[PDB]
């Protein structure tokens, strides 16, 4: 990979030895690159695909991978990488921002364990169950919110937007160190198996096969145009 | 050790459900609807507490009204009279077709029903959320508690997220209604703006019963899995008390109207006999466990330190001594 300051350029060569001893280079393909900063990046002999992990301009994670043998367009398959979890929380006025808070945080792959758990520990300035947990963030954030209602008369409606406020404080937060625990790091694929992993600082997360109707439904309009007609149907 | 009822009343028919009238009818009596497999009896029960001259319980079937269906809940009318002037018999009970019938009689010739439809689930709890009588609020299996008028008509509907068991009125303040859901978040919801003034929750799932404190609003009392629960406001959403109330489960929570302190919790009926265990909030174990073979359906007399649970073909009255 040759990291150049306009764009970069994949280069996949095969060692070649003559009779000599004399080593050379045979270019078998080069495959140029968006302004994408490169992290890791692997590639297997079994599909012969170019797996590699950028970071766009706005640091989100950024995944693709391309047959350095059968490239006849230069295109990068997408990999359809989960977004972080949204930065407001829209809440309808009958449900409570109580459990609307609670259930967007303990739904199951939203937060990891130690984000929440950095949460808490930073609001207040051991290895607690899930369910210890759901009390314990209930715990500190119902403290917050009756440090924060100074009169005894406050109204229903304030006393709502207070609710809203100290549980976005928190969310937000939680927000924060998931982002920081969702770092992408590198890619580990597995070379006889084909099992393909993305590495990040927080946890570890495996790339499936999509299915057709979820790749024709989710890949971005410019590269609809290009979908190979005889695989969705003869 | 089991105890033996005080006062065991022979019925015609398995009881389902049994209710007291906890509001006065004008009459010296004190009203029981207990509702069988297939009709609602009104009777009038005296005590010998209340009255020297009556000895034991004096028992008397008022009116028998056919239902047809069996009666799952039974939920008495602020309406209720028993004056000779003018006798008015209101209630509504739910039944096993997802039907509301509401049963208005003068307690001489006159009887009428109407069945109320709407619901597309079991109709587990219903009461009357109205101070006049006019309302009444069931709630089912389908996950949404309606509001009803008198006449029939849906007025509100709260879509709930779990199967709501129990529905219970604010004894006091006006406009609040207490929806208990079956994942134990029990809810407060406002009959004016029609919105969730609040959500409390439960430790144990699943939440089978609820009910408010007569005596004080703000102690409210319920029973999830096999544990009962307590929690107090205006303070906070967590259970204040939580104690083993049955072995195998607990079913329906009631509140005692003469005190604030002492309440009864059944057993579900299943492999033991079902048991019911009057708790006191002092006392860690119950002060009173009676045994009774098969029964459903809990109501606390309104001024005695009494309780009734619906037995096979019998009605068993349990004395708390205060």
């Amino acid at each position: 990979y040759l990291h150049t300051p306009k764009q970069g350029q994949f280069c996949v060569f095969q060692l070649m030895c003559a009779e000599s001893n004399r080593y050379s280079l045979d270019h078998i393909s080069s495959i140029f690159t968006n302004q994408e900063t490169l992290i890791d990046f692997t590639f297997t002999l079994t599909s012969m695909d170019i797996w590699a992990l950028w970071l766009d301009d706005d640091n989100q994670t950024v995944v693709k991978h391309i047959n350095f043998e059968e490239n006849q367009a230069g295109q990068w398959n997408p990999v359809f990488v989960n977004p972080l979890p949204e930065d407001d929380l829209a809440i309808s006025d009958e449900q409570e921002p109580q459990e609307a808070y609670l259930e967007c945080l303990f739904a199951p792959g939203r937060f990891t364990i130690a984000a929440v758990q950095k949460a808490i520990q930073i609001l207040r300035k051991l290895d607690l169950s899930w369910e210890e947990l759901r009390k314990d963030v209930t715990l500190t954030v119902e403290n917050e919110i009756q440090n924060a209602v100074i009169d005894y008369d406050v109204s229903q409606e304030e006393f709502r937007q207070i609710n809203i406020e100290n549980w976005c404080k928190f969310y937000t937060c939680c927000l924060q160190y998931q982002e920081t625990l969702s770092r992408p790091l590198a890619l580990l694929v597995h070379p006889d198996t084909n099992m393909v992993c993305l590495l990040r600082k927080g946890f570890l997360s495996f790339l499936a096969p999509c299915s057709l109707v979820e790749h024709l439904y989710l890949v971005p309009a410019e590269h609809l145009l290009t979908v190979d007609e005889s695989v969705i149907s003869d | 050790s089991a105890s033996n009822a005080t006062y065991t009343v022979d019925c015609e028919d398995y009881v389902h459900v049994v209710e007291f009238n906890p509001f006065d009818s004008g009459e010296a009596g004190s009203l029981l609807a207990y509702g069988g497999i297939s009709y609602v009896v009104i009777a009038s029960c005296r005590f010998q507490e209340e009255d020297s001259t009556v000895e034991g319980i004096e028992f008397k079937t008022l009116k028998t009204f056919h239902h047809g269906e069996r009666v799952v809940a039974i939920a008495w009318s602020p309406e209720t009279r028993c004056d000779a002037l003018l006798p008015l018999l209101r209630f509504a009970t739910a039944a096993g077709d997802k039907k509301i019938r509401i049963f208005t009689s003068d307690f001489q010739d006159k009887n009428e029903y109407k069945v109320i439809e709407g619901h597309s689930g079991y109709i587990n709890d219903l009461v009357f959320c109205s101070p006049e009588g006019t309302d009444i609020a069931s709630v089912g299996d389908d996950h949404t508690c309606r509001i009803w008028d008198l006449d029939g008509k849906q007025i509100a509907m709260f879509i709930l997220r779990s199967p709501g068991m129990s529905v219970a009125w604010h004894p006091e303040g006006a406009f609040k209604l207490m929806v208990a859901e079956k994942t134990g978040t029990i809810r407060f919801y406002d009959l004016t703006t029609h919105q969730a003034i609040l959500s409390l929750e439960s430790v144990q799932v699943p939440l089978m019963s609820a009910d408010w404190c007569v005596r004080n609003t703000l102690r409210i009392g319920a029973v999830a899995g096999n544990d009962w629960i307590i929690w107090e406001m205006p303070r906070s959403s967590y259970p204040q008390d939580n104690k083993p109330a049955h072995a195998d489960r607990a079913r329906m929570f009631r509140w005692s109207k003469c005190n604030e302190n002492v309440f009864a919790t059944t057993g579900y009926p299943g492999k033991m006999k079902s048991q019911i265990a009057i708790h006191h909030l002092a006392h860690p174990q119950p002060i009173l466990i009676g045994t009774a073979p098969v029964g459903s359906g809990l109501s606390w007399h309104r001024r005695l330190p009494l309780c009734v649970v619906g037995g096979y073909r019998k009605l068993f009255f349990w004395l708390t001594e205060m």
